[PDB]
């Protein structure tokens, strides 16, 4: 496949940034 | 308890088996010798393997009329 | 069709470092 | 120890609120066995039709069946 | 600790995590369906629907997509060779993308159910412990299954709302997806009757709805509850595995023997179609009917379609490949590009000979050309020292009456031997072995691969059912007896 | 009980079995299956 | 059922009668095991004695025609019958017994009754293990012979043209089936069959080693020269030295068992796994999906007239098996082949 | 008696004796 | 109509029921 | 029944099981690589 | 058309043909 | 000219279960 | 200095570093896959 | 490569059995 790999990589990056925004470690020391 | 070490030693077991086992043996012997085994199980006699019309190995070559075909190509 | 060399390279470059990082994170979070 | 009380769970709670409830005696096991026997007879019917051991007037059991 | 073969026993007494791992498996299966469909679309060649169909290209999930209605893709083509109308959202790639989106949603739901496992819905109201009312769950699931079966049989396959299913010629020439009228008679139990599938799904859906209502309303007896261990999830696991491998044996049998739900145009021909001379008999009957109405036998053969002659070819035999002869059927012996014609052989004095076709069991077969009566009249010999039947001295010439070779009479015995060797394989076809760098040995059909995989899975799941039935009947001794 | 010895019964049964096996082996050289 | 009233029905009385210790156990499984096994063994001993094979295979397979125990067999039906179940009441026999024989009906009788007898026998193992409160590892082990029987006598002929290609119940018949798999299937080259061979050979290996080791580390437990009287089931001590056995096999073989559980589970595991892999291989062969060839070797031999291997020799032998066997092996296939077209070497 | 042991050993013994007599009879059948 | 194969199949069902009844009688005896 | 999961277990794999698994994997590769390469 | 001939046409190529197997009693 | 599909299959069938078993053995031996 | 190694240390990777590593790997794959497939 | 893979697999199996013989866990409980 060609477009499927690109779509998979893009949605993987979007899922990573979504998890980083919402399911992050709570901030400590300031 | 009859652990089979007393039945076989007793003569009561053998007075009813001195005629029963030979009777069964003779029954099998006459079952073979009268041709009843050939008649019941369909095996051909040594002279009934090849008929006049066919001199080769028979083939069933039919499913739904297999009874009729085996009646045709078996021993008459 | 199908560029199986590019597929294998992309799949390995995704799988190996992601699995390595996930294993490190799991063993770090297991033992605080 | 209150668990997790959730709205969909308390909606579907009655359907999981009688676990372990049984009937005394043998219940409807006779009707169950009758249904199982009828199922076995029917399965034998379709098995012998598909095996061509049960010839029917309307069934041909060949690709010409979809002619 | 836990052994590596027991790591999934942690979710036995955990309905929330059991739902989570079910959602994980469901997501993986749906994602595989989408990815496999997109791989087959990427490697599919829709240029020649007649002579290079999907089963010649190793397509596995495309026949199952086609069988229930989707025929055209987003690329503007259709597998039937017809002009593509609007595909809507439900094309091949659309169904694949829907499966991928569903897989992602199931993945998210699995994560949620893994994190939130202590739901009060899984708790017994009167004891406070965690329990599942398995008879009621079974009643609800049977009601849903009956509703789905009735809907699929009354709306989809009958075409009152859905598209229908794939029905075709008995010889696989003309076929398409269309509505099917149900057959309520004994013909509905005819396996090759397409009308028996809607009648099934309607009747079985109605019966499943009734049985689900019965299980919803009626509790089991105490004796049967203790006999089958209905409070144990291991017992329903064993029973479900039993029913599942029963169904796997059934689908493997129907795939191998052919049925109305297993079209030839989608899954390839049948080994019993090759053995029983189905396409060969139809081709010869067509030629005889044409030539009996005052037609020359060079143009009576030209009336024979390209697809039927391709069906009458041992290279399309599903029981002809190998276990490790991997890949498409085209990758074995080339992509078929044309029908050379029907090779007709004559002797020196003049009488028609017939090449004895290769049976299914044989990897190789001696090339013999026998008479109409059934006497060997020529062959390609092995010894060639005491040959009394060799073509070089018998004088067998081939004529051909088809597409590329219509009147080319070859009397050259070297070419006659080659054409006889091609004729024992069925109809002689021209192949391209350079596009895919083809092998030479015959490959297997998707029909054969499906049957092999599912029969192996069925035996494995018979063992799994036996093991789980052992584990649930013998639960106490698998736990312990404590010196008693 | 104990009227005739168990070892004598076993010996007689063994003699009959050996005779049956011997006549079975002899019948492979004569009659049907003798290849003559 | 949880100290309930449990009013007695007919099921309790029949249950008490069936699960009772007798000379032979019957149980509920005896409603299937005993008649099915008795009819299967009786049908085999009747077909090997009286029922001919002249009509179906064109041969003699009974004691009444001149065949030995190693020679007579219950032959399969003709390929023309296909996968017909061949009931005595079926459309082929049509209620005739003497012609339900000599048509291959007895083979289907023995096969179906043997399959249901195997089902009843594993059910009997389950029931006896439940009665004595023991784990059903005997049933788990017996799952592999049943898998072999199903894949060989049912799945393979069901995938082939018909019951004719199933193994006929006999000795020379099974050897025919074996040589047929050699010539037509190249069953030795199949990795699943190799796994099955390894399983059986390693199982015999484990049996011999375990018996010899246990019998050679026996302790005294007595004063006589015969150690067999030394064994007493009353004492709770082990009858053999596991430590001595472990040290002996550690210094002889390099590795040794240290757990009796693991040793006996391995003895359980090896033949069951081997027979299950062989069953999967026969399932693969049911559809002619074969490990027949090595494509690189065939291409190299085709383009190289002096490259040959034992694999090429095996393929050359398989071709001879097929060509010289099919004519007199498959009478429905009607091979009137001349002997000048068959593959024949020099002189021989 | 006529117990389960009796029925089992007789169902094994009677046809074996009958068949052994049959085979001994067939040893003297010649073409 | 009623095919002879169907009639034989129904007779076989009756015979199987008779066989099961005979087995039940034999196990209720002894 | 609380915030932690009482069903949590760990996996134990000793050196004998590691050797058996490695041996099985490598022997299966040895047996099947001749057929995969073909 | 000619049911007698087509049988003798394709049976030398393949003897397991359906029409050869069925009604073989009359042959 | 290299059967790289077979190479990838053999390499993955070696790497993935060996790495899985080695990770299990390491995490078992780390915490007795 | 003894039977155990005094230089024994463990590797620590928190969730922020896991997110950064996964993001770097996936962004590098996004950037370079167009050139690897070519 | 063809023979290199076979040689690698064979010597890997030999190394595994060598490690099993020599660097095994010490046999506890009998
Ligand atoms: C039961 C399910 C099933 C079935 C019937 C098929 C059937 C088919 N697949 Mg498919 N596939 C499946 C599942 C299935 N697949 C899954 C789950 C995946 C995802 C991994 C794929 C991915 C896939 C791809 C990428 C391709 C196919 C292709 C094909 C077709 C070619 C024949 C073939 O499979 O090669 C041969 C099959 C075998 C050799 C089976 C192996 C037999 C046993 C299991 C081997 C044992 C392994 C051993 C223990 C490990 C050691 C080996 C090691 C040394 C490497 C065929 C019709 C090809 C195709 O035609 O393109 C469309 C293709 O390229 N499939
Ligand atoms: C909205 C739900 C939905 C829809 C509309 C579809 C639609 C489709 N799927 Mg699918 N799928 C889904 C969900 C869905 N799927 C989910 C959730 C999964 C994960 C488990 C899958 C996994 C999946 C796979 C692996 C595949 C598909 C495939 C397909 C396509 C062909 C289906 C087919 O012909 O096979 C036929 C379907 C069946 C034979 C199911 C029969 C059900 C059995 C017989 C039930 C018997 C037991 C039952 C309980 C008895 C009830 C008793 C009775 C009295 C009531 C089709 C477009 C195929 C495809 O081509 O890929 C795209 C394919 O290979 N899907
Ligand atoms: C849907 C069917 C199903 C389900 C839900 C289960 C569930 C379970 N089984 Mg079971 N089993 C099944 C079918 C099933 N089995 C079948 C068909 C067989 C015959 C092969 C077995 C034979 C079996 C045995 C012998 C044992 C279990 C055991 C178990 C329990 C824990 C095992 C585990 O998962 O640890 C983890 C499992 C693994 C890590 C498997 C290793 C990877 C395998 C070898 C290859 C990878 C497979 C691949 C990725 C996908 C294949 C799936 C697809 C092709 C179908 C668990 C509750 C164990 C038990 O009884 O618990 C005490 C046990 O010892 N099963
Ligand atoms: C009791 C043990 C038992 C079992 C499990 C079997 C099993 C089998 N036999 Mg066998 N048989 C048995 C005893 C048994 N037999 C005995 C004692 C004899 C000597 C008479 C025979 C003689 C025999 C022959 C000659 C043949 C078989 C055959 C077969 C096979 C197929 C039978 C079939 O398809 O019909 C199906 C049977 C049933 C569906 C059972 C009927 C159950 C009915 C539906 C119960 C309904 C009763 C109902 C409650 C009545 C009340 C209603 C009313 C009040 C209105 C099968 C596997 C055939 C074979 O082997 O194939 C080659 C065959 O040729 N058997
Ligand atoms: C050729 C090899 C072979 C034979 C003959 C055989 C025979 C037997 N195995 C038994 C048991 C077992 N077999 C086991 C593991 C194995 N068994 C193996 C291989 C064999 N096992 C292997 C390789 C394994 C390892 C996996 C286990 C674990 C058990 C048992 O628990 C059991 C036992 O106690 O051992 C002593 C006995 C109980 C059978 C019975 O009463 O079934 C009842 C059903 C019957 C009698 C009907 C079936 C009839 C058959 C299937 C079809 C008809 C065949 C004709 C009657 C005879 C044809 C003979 C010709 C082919 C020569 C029986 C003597
Ligand atoms: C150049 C080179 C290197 C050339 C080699 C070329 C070449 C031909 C390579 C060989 C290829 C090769 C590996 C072939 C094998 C491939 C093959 C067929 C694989 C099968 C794989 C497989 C999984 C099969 C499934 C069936 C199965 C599970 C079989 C396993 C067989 C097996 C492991 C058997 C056990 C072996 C065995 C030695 C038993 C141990 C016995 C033992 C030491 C007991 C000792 C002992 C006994 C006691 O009683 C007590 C009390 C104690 C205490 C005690 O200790
Ligand atoms: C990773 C480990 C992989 C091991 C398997 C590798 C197979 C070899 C290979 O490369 O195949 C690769 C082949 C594809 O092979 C390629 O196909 C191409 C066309 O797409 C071309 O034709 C190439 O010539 C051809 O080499 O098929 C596969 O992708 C494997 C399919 C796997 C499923 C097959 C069905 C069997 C399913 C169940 C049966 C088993 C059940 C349990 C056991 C019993
Ligand atoms: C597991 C544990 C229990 C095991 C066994 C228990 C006993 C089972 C005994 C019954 C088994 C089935 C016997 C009849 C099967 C039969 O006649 O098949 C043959 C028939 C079909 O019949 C065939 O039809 C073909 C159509 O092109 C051809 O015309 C053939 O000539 C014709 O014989 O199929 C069935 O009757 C049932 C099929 C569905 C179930 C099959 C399960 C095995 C599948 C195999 C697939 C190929 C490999
Ligand atoms: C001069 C010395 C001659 C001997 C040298 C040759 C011996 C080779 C050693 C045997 C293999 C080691 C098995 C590792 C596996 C291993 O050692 O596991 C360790 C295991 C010990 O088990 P335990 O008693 O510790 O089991 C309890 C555990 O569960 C708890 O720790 O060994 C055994 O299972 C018993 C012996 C089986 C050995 C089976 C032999 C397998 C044959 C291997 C063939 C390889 C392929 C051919 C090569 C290409
Ligand atoms: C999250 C998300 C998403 C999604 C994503 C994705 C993309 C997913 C996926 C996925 C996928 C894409 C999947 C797939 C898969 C695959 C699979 C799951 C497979 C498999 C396997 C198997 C099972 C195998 C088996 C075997 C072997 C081992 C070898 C060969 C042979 C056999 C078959 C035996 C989105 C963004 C949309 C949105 C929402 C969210
Ligand atoms: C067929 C059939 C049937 C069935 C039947 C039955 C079930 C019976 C039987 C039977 C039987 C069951 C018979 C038998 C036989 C046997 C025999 C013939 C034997 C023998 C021989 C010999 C030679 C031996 C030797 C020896 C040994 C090895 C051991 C010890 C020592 C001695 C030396 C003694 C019926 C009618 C139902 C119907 C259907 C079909
Ligand atoms: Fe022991
Ligand atoms: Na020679």
């Amino acid at each position: 496949m060609e477009a499927l790999v690109y779509t998979f990589l893009l949605i993987g990056t979007l899922g990573i940034i979504f998890f980083s925004i919402f399911f992050r470690e709570p901030p400590r020391i300031a | 308890e009859r652990p089979f070490s007393d039945i076989l030693t007793s003569i009561r077991y053998w007075v009813i088996h001195s005629i029963t086992v030979p009777s069964l043996f003779i029954a099998g012997w006459l079952f073979v010798s009268t041709g009843l085994a050939y008649d019941v199980f369909g095996s051909p006699r040594p002279n009934e393997y090849f008929t006049e019309d066919r001199q080769d190995a028979p083939l069933i070559t039919d499913r739904f009329n297999a009874l009729e075909q085996v009646k045709k190509l078996s021993a008459q | 069709e199908v560029n199986i060399l590019g597929l294998t390279a992309t799949a390995l470059f995704i799988i190996i470092p992601t699995s390595f990082l996930l294993i490190l994170y799991v063993k770090t979070a297991a033992s605080e | 120890e209150p668990g997790i009380v959730t709205p969909l769970g308390t909606l579907l709670r009655p359907l999981n609120s009688e676990a372990g409830k049984v009937l005394p005696g043998w219940g409807t096991t006779v009707l169950m066995a009758v249904a199982i026997l009828l199922f076995a007879v029917f399965l034998l019917i379709i098995l012998e039709i598909y095996n061509s051991s049960l010839i029917l007037d309307g069934v041909t059991n060949s690709w010409e069946s979809l002619a | 600790g836990l052994p590596w073969y027991r790591v999934h026993t942690v979710v036995i007494n955990d309905p929330g995590r059991l739902i989570s791992v079910h959602l994980m498996h469901t997501a993986l299966v749906a994602g595989w369906a989408g990815a496999m469909t997109l791989f087959e679309i990427a490697v599919f060649d829709p240029s020649d629907p007649v002579l290079n169909p999907m089963w010649r290209q190793g397509m596995f999930v495309l026949p199952f997509l086609t069988r229930l209605g989707v025929t055209q893709s987003w690329g503007g083509w259709t597998i039937s060779g017809e002009t593509s109308s609007n595909p809507g959202i439900w094309s091949y790639e659309g169904a694949a993308a829907s499966h991928i989106v569903l897989s992602g949603l199931l993945f998210l739901a699995s994560v949620w159910h893994w994190v939130y496992w202590d739901l009060e819905l899984f708790r017994d109201p009167r004891t406070g412990k965690t329990a599942l009312d398995l008879p009621k769950i079974f009643g609800i699931h049977l009601f849903l299954a009956g509703l789905l079966c009735f809907g699929f049989g009354a709306f989809h396959v009958t075409g009152v709302f859905g598209p229908g299913i794939w029905v075709s010629d008995p010889y696989g020439l003309t076929g398409s997806v269309q509505p099917v009228a149900p057959s309520w008679g004994a013909e509905g139990f005819d396996p090759y009757n397409p009308g028996g599938v809607p009648a099934h799904h309607i009747a079985a859906g109605i019966l499943g709805v009734l049985a689900g209502l019965f299980h919803l309303c009626v509790r089991p007896s105490i004796r049967l509850y203790f006999g089958l261990s209905m409070g144990s999830i291991e017992s329903v696991l064993s029973s479900s595995i039993a029913a599942v491998f029963w169904a796997a044996f059934v689908v493997a049998g129907t795939m191998w023997y052919g049925s109305a739900a297993t079209p030839i145009e989608l899954f390839g021909p049948t080994r019993y179609q090759w053995d029983q001379g189905f396409f060969q008999q139809e081709i010869q009957k067509r030629v005889a009917q044409s030539t009996s109405e005052g037609l020359s036998v060079s143009e009576a053969w030209a009336k024979i379609p390209e697809k039927l002659a391709f069906y009458d070819y041992i290279g399309n035999n599903p029981a002809k490949g190998g276990l490790f002869r991997t890949g498409a059927m085209n990758s074995g012996d080339g992509i078929a590009v044309g029908w050379l014609g029907h090779a007709s052989f004559k002797d020196q004095e003049g009488r028609e000979l017939f090449v004895r076709r290769m049976p299914t069991f044989f990897e190789t077969f001696p090339v013999v050309l026998i008479d109409k009566d059934g006497v060997v009249r020529a062959d390609v010999p092995f010894r060639k020292a005491e040959s009394k039947y060799s073509i070089e001295q018998v004088g067998v010439s081939v004529t051909f009456y088809g597409g590329e070779l219509n009147g080319l009479t070859f009397t050259d015995p070297s070419t006659v031997k080659k054409y006889a060797r091609k004729a024992q394989l069925g109809e002689i076809f021209e192949f391209d072995r350079s596009t895919l760098q083809s092998d030479g040995v015959f490959r297997s059909s998707p029909r054969g691969w499906f049957t092999f995989g599912h029969l192996s899975f069925a035996l494995l799941f018979f063992f799994g059912h036996i093991w789980h039935g052992s584990r649930t009947i013998f639960r106490d001794v698998f736990a312990g007896i404590d010196e008693d | 009980i104990g009227r005739i010895p168990l070892w004598l019964v076993g010996t007689v049964v063994g003699l009959l079995a050996i005779g049956l096996l011997a006549i079975f082996f002899y019948g492979s050289y004569v009659g049907l299956g003798s290849s003559l | 059922i949880g100290t309930y009233q449990e009013k007695r029905t007919w099921f309790d009385d029949a249950d008490d009668w069936l699960r009772q210790d007798r000379f032979v156990f019957v149980g509920w499984s005896g409603l299937l095991l005993l008649p099915c096994a008795y009819f299967a063994v009786g049908g085999w001993l009747t077909g090997c004695t009286f029922v001919t094979s002249w009509y179906t295979h064109g041969l003699a397979s009974s004691y009444i025609e001149g065949c030995n125990f190693l020679t007579a067999a219950v032959s399969t039906p003709a390929n023309s019958l296909g996968h017909s179940l061949l009931f005595v009441w079926g459309p082929e026999a049509q209620g005739d017994l003497t012609r339900w024989f000599q048509l291959g009906g007895l083979w289907a009788f023995v096969a179906l009754h043997g399959a249901f007898g195997l089902i009843g026998f594993m059910l009997r193992q389950f029931e006896i293990a439940r009665s004595v409160n023991l784990r059903p590892y005997n049933a788990i082990a017996f799952s592999a012979p049943i898998a072999v029987f199903v894949s060989v006598f049912l799945i393979y002929p069901l995938g082939q043209s018909g019951w004719f290609f199933a193994p006929s119940f006999g000795v020379a018949s099974i050897f025919r089936f074996i040589l047929f798999f050699q010539g037509f299937h190249n069953w030795t080259l199949n990795p699943f069959h190799m796994m099955g061979v390894a399983g059986v050979l390693g199982a015999a290996l484990l049996c011999a080693i375990h018996g010899a080791t246990v019998e050679n580390t026996l302790f005294e437990d007595g004063d006589g020269a015969n150690t067999f009287r030394a064994f007493n089931p009353t004492q709770a001590e082990e009858t053999y030295s596991m430590v001595t056995a472990n040290r002996f096999w550690s210094q002889i073989f390099g590795v040794a068992f240290s757990n009796k559980r693991w040793l006996h589970f391995f003895m359980l595991f090896v033949p069951v796994t081997g027979l299950w892999m062989s069953a999967l291989g026969v399932v693969g062969l049911a559809l002619n999906l074969r490990a027949y060839d090595f494509v690189s070797q065939e291409i190299r031999a085709a383009e190289d007239p002096e490259f040959e291997t034992f694999y090429t020799k095996n393929i050359l032998l398989n071709e001879g098996i097929r060509a010289w066997m099919a004519a007199q092996d498959q009478p429905h296939e009607k091979l009137t082949l001349p002997e000048e077209v068959l593959p024949r070497g020099n002189a021989l | 008696i006529f117990t389960v042991r009796w029925l089992a050993i007789h169902a094994i013994a009677v046809p074996t004796i009958f068949f052994l007599g049959a085979i001994t009879a067939m040893q003297f059948i010649q073409r | 109509s009623v095919t002879p194969s169907l009639k034989n199949f129904l007779l076989s069902l009756v015979a199987g029921a008779v066989v099961l009844a005979a087995i039940a009688g034999a196990v209720t005896a002894v | 029944m609380a915030r932690p999961n009482p069903n949590k277990q760990v996996v134990e794999l000793n050196r004998s099981s590691l050797y058996w698994g490695l041996l099985l994997i490598f022997v299966l590769a040895v047996l099947f690589s001749s057929y995969i390469f073909n | 058309q000619r049911v007698r001939t087509v049988l003798d046409m394709d049976d030398p190529a393949k003897e397991e043909t359906v029409k050869e197997l069925r009604k073989d009693i009359n042959n």
